[PDB]
């Protein structure tokens, strides 16, 4: 089965290094990209660095430029330097392959959890939590500072799911294809900059924290994080 | 009781015959004298697609109408990215004497079978990423001449060793056998409701089949020499076919024979591939002389040529919503004319 | 052998024989009506402009 | 003056019928075939004759101008210096023709797993080097002189002019010779006794065309060398020198129906095309 | 937007093929040929669509493709082989049907420029048979001694009767069975062969 365990993580002094490791299993490592992404405490998802399929191509963020090296066996690894009390955070390793028709972020790793003692598109979700009962109806939303539907025809919008005390699991890419293995009941529309997540007949599993995610440009960006709890 | 039995056969022969000619009251060209002619079609490549080093022998585009698979002896069957010439999927094949290639119309399988007297079904859509192979059929005992997919669960395969059969890909076994051909299973098409397919072989016939019952329905015979490609009409009541004897006819099922001849005096080689319009009006037909006719199907007349390639064109196909036809070639390279 | 052959072959052949057949005018104008029916939304007769091809 | 004469209609017959033979050749191999290892050096060798072709309008005015450059000190360094490299990248192109020819003929398994594309590629990125590296003294010792301004070489030019004569024509040639006589001894045995006949014609031809070609330019040079311009039989020497440089460009005119049409598969393609 | 990584993604595969091309073009590839036990298995063995045999003689990779197990006309696949080398043709002397097949094979339009390596097997057994029965029984045209050096000289004239093309050479090799040198003659017919090609795409043959 495919797989992505990542290690290196513990309590690490201020300005110190550290380096991070993501060992990937059951599926053809070496043609896809890795992305990693971190989750502080409080806070929601954040991506952090990108190397494409080959190290041709690498990305970072812009509070990361610098101080961390990403590289890539079948392992990746995220070497950390001068680490700032702002890096503490939940570290996820995410498999991303790209070509048409493909589905980026589809699995992401267990996290590597690690404490420490302006022209980017804002995606903004206005509601951050919504109170939902089982067998209804309920809808997420969230909107984009600048449009992310492209002259080819695709807007990059994705939709991730967060149960409690589980990593995040993509749901809906491109802002309207169905990823496999998801049900049915979600769907996913949306025009130009307003976007919408539409589930029918809630169930118990559908509990957590949704993030909606665009890939029109790096950095890539998340919003705030809505939040459905039951009753 | 053998020359009894040779004595029937040759007078129900007669009798078909004479049937056919009895429905002859007036003739396609006869009918279709007083509509305007097409005019010159001028189709100019829009794309070409490098990736291939051997001659290309089969392609066939997705029900997208922009995803291609093409089969070439350099052991690689290449899905393309029509709009942006982008290669999507290499898939290196353990047999290099690659002679067909489908697309499943679900878009998650392709085939690919040749001289190992095997079809390979290769799965698109893994959860480990790279393509692997998911089935290889294994039950002719001639050369896989062509393949199309029904469903994602069932594909008709074409042979040398005179036979068609029909395949269950999880099970792997014949499913049904489609026998009666005395020559090579050259070509093969399946009409639009998949519910029965035309195949021509090299005993310059061919035959109406039909998946669930399994067995032949009609038989045609006009050409002199091997058909070599067959395509259905868009509406499943006509079909065309292309033989060694360098002409092209088309057969309506209800009507039970040939409805046109499609040939110039100055065209000697033969044709190698044969495809329809959207609305069926063009027949777009491939050569040995290195270039492609197209025909007015209601006229018998040449309306342009898809002259471009500078060896054998060995393939063609429409796509489903028609804005586009890919030729491959000998020279191997595919190009996209619109 | 060839006796078995024989017999499969008149079989089909009679099989073949009783099929209704009818007039080829009306399927010469049947394919005629087809192809009118489908002329406009068939872009390789008629060339679309280069607004709506996506290989313009 | 009948050597300027001379001169100037050589260098214009060179340039009507060198465009249009390399402009085809250059069109047919680079765009209507494809890359194989006999292909790209035919494509380098188009390239120089026609950056040649595209200079001999240069010399045609350094010729009306009769020694007189209105024109700054930059042009006068740099097209000669093209002009140079240009020839003189012909020629070591030649010789790769010469020694891939033989090594084809006498290292067939060597070649089997070891000549490609790259590798030819990679040759001519050399030979295209050197070809700089060669200019590189026309362009540094290139000046002009204020009767009239006018362009002419400022010890030096006899470094110059003798490594110009080795390099540029006693190993090309020693090393042509000697692989078209190995091919022509290795075609008298076996299946290839009944051509050796048009592969000794063949070579022949070239290497008698590129003698005629080149050779008075180097023995005019060396005679520059020992003649000084003062003395008398100097002012002849540099009249018909005009007229040996034109010869010398000459064979970028001849090389394309020398070496690209005689290949059977080139002749179809270019009567298809034309 | 992430069509940029689809492109990458395209680019590398292209490199895989370009690279793939290169180490095939390396091979040496030979359609192997004659009748049903000629010798063809045996000379693949001193060294059921398509059988394909590789091995490697100094420093020559050898492609070998038996299709005697194809039973349908050659003429609709014969064209996949039309890039070979050359052409292996087996003939079991001590045994009409191969010099029809010799025939075909020879003056076809995808092979007027193959040369062909001609492998007469058998050598013993035929000499044995030539002691046992004369050989004007195959060619009623055979007027001469009934000695074995004879009979075999007229047999290999009788094969190479059939070449019209004179850009075409056939070498012809007499093997017993009883050795191991077939190798080393594919290895100096094939060295000829590349020689004569390498010397026709360079326009000096
Ligand atoms: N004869 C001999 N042994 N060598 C003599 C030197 C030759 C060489 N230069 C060249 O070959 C290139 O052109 C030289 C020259 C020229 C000057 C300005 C503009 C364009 C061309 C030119 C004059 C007139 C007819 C043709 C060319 C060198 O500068 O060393």
């Amino acid at each position: 089965d495919v797989q992505l365990v990542e290690s290196g993580g513990g309590l690490v002094q201020p300005g110190g290094s550290r380096k991070l490791s993501c060992s990937a299993s059951g599926f053809a490592f070496s043609s896809f990209g890795m992305h990693w992404v971190r989750q502080a405490p409080e806070k929601g998802l954040e991506w952090v660095a990108y190397i494409s399929s080959g190290s041709g191509t690498i990305y970072y963020a812009d509070t990361v430029k610098g101080r961390f090296t990403i590289s890539r066996k079948n392992t990746l690894f995220l070497q950390m330097t001068s680490l700032r009390s702002e890096d503490t955070a939940m570290y996820y390793c995410v498999r991303s392959i790209y070509y048409y028709g493909s589905s980026p972020f589809d699995f992401w790793g267990q996290g590597t959890t690690l404490t420490v003692s302006g022209s980017d598109i804002v995606m903004t979700q206005a509601t951050s939590s919504v109170p939902v009962t089982p067998g209804e109806s309920v809808s997420i939303s969230c909107r984009s500072s600048k449009s992310l539907l492209h002259s080819n025809g695709n807007t990059y919008l994705y939709w991730f799911l967060q149960r409690p005390g589980q990593s995040p699991q993509l749901l809906i890419y491109r802002m309207s294809n169905l990823a496999s293995g998801v049900p049915d009941r979600f769907s996913g529309s949306g025009s130009g900059t307003a976007f919408t997540l539409t589930i029918s007949r809630l169930e118990a599993e559908d509990v957590g924290v949704y993030y909606c995610m665009q890939h029109l440009e790096y950095p890539l960006t998340f919003g705030a994080g809505t939040k459905l709890e039951l009753k | 009781e053998l020359d009894q039995l040779r004595q029937e056969a040759e007078q129900l022969k007669n009798q078909i015959r004479d049937a056919r000619k009895a429905c002859a009251d007036a003739t396609l060209s006869q009918i279709t004298n007083n509509i305007d002619p097409v005019g010159r079609i001028q189709m100019r490549t829009r794309r070409t697609l490098r990736g291939h080093l051997a001659k290309i022998y089969a392609m066939h585009w997705g029900t997208d109408s922009r995803l291609l698979v093409s089969a070439s002896q350099d052991g690689k069957l290449i899905i393309w990215d029509s709009y942006t010439t982008n290669k999507v999927h290499a898939i290196p094949l353990r047999s290099s004497w690659v002679m067909t290639c489908a697309y499943a119309p679900s878009g998650n399988y392709v085939a690919c079978g040749g001289l190992d007297n095997i079809c390979s079904i290769y799965n698109l859509k893994t959860r480990e990423g790279n393509v692997r192979v998911s089935r290889e059929l294994a039950g002719h005992t001639g050369y896989l001449s062509c393949c199309r997919f029904l469903d994602d669960n069932q594909i008709v395969t074409s042979s040398g060793d005179t036979t068609c059969a029909l395949w269950d890909i999880e099970t792997g076994q014949q499913t049904t056998t489609f026998t009666g051909h005395t020559g090579d299973v050259m070509s093969l098409s399946l009409a639009p409701d998949t519910r029965l397919f035309v195949s021509g072989a090299c005993d310059a016939s061919a035959k109406l089949w039909d998946v669930r019952e399994g067995m032949c329905r009609q038989t045609f015979t006009g050409h002199e020499s091997d058909i070599n490609a067959i395509c259905f009409f868009p509406n499943g009541n006509a079909f065309a076919t292309g033989s060694d004897d360098a002409t092209c006819r088309l057969f309506d099922l209800r009507a039970d024979q040939e409805l046109m001849t499609y040939s110039h005096d100055n065209i000697i080689c033969g044709i190698t591939s044969v495809s329809f319009s959207k609305s069926g009006r063009l027949l777009l037909a491939g050569y040995d002389d290195f270039n492609c006719n197209v025909w007015d199907a209601l006229k018998a007349d040449r309306a342009g040529v898809l002259a471009g390639h500078d060896n054998r064109v060995s393939c063609l196909g429409v796509t489903d919503d028609g804005m586009a036809v890919a030729t491959g070639s000998w020279d191997s390279f595919l190009k996209i004319w619109n | 052998a060839s006796i078995a052959q024989a017999r499969k072959l008149v079989e089909q052949l009679k099989m073949e024989a009783n099929i209704d057949r009818i007039k080829v005018s009306k399927a010469a104008a049947d394919l005629m009506a087809y192809c009118e029916a489908h002329a406009k939304e068939d872009p390789l007769l008629t060339p679309v402009p280069a607004s709506e091809n996506p290989f313009r | 003056e009948p050597p300027v004469i001379l001169s100037m209609v050589i260098l214009s017959l060179t340039f009507l019928l060198g465009l249009p033979g390399n402009g085809l050749v250059l069109w047919v191999a680079g765009l209507k075939m494809q890359r194989t290892v006999n292909t790209i050096w035919f494509l380098h060798l188009t390239l120089a004759d026609l950056l040649c072709c595209l200079s001999l309008p240069f010399s045609l005015a350094h010729l009306a101008l009769q020694g007189q450059w209105p024109y700054g000190r930059f042009l006068c360094k740099l097209i000669p210096s093209i002009i140079v490299l240009n020839m003189f990248a012909s020629v070591f192109l030649l010789t790769a023709i010469s020694l891939d020819r033989c090594l084809v003929v006498f290292k067939p398994i060597w070649c089997q797993n070891h000549r490609n594309v790259g590798m030819a590629c990679s040759i001519c990125g050399c030979i295209w080097v050197v070809a700089f590296v060669m200019c590189i003294p026309v362009f540094v010792y290139r000046e002009i002189f204020t009767n009239h301004n006018r362009c002419g070489y400022k010890t030096p030019l006899v470094a110059i002019t003798i490594t110009r004569l080795v390099v540029g024509f006693l190993l090309p040639s020693v090393i042509m010779i000697a692989c078209y006589s190995f091919i022509v001894f290795r075609m008298q045995r076996g299946r290839f006794a009944k051509s050796q006949s048009k592969t000794f014609r063949v070579a022949v031809v070239v290497v008698a065309v590129f003698l005629v070609c080149w050779t008075p330019y180097h023995i005019f040079g060396v005679l520059s060398l020992l003649t000084d311009p003062e003395t008398p039989l100097g002012k002849t020497l540099m009249s018909w020198d005009h007229v040996c440089i034109a010869l010398a460009s000459a064979n970028s005119c001849f090389n394309p129906f020398l070496y690209a049409l005689l290949g059977k598969d080139f002749r179809k393609k270019a009567r298809q095309s034309i | 937007a992430e069509e940029r990584a689809a492109l990458e993604r395209s680019k590398a595969i292209e490199k895989n093929l370009k690279e793939d091309g290169i180490s095939a073009a390396k091979d040496v590839k030979l359609l192997l040929l004659g009748a049903d036990n000629s010798g063809k298995s045996t000379i693949v063995k001193q060294m059921t669509g398509i059988v394909e045999t590789h091995f490697t003689f100094k420093n020559l990779h050898f492609r070998l493709f038996d299709v005697g197990g194809q039973r349908s006309e050659r003429k609709k696949w014969i064209h996949c082989f039309e890039d070979v080398t050359a052409i292996i043709f087996c003939v079991d002397l001590s045994d009409h049907e191969s010099l029809m097949l010799f025939d075909s094979i020879c003056n076809n339009k995808f092979f007027i420029d193959t040369s062909i390596i001609l492998f007469l097997n058998k050598k013993d057994l035929f000499g044995e048979k030539i002691k046992k029965s004369p050989l004007t029984i195959c060619f009623p045209e055979y007027t001469g001694p009934n000695t074995y050096e004879d009979a075999a000289a007229y047999i290999q004239a009788q094969f190479e009767s059939k070449n019209r093309s004179p850009n075409k050479e056939i070498y012809c090799h007499m093997t017993c069975a009883t050795d191991t040198n077939n190798a080393q003659v594919i290895f100096d017919a094939v060295t000829d062969i590349i020689i004569a090609n390498n010397l026709r795409g360079c326009g000096l043959y």
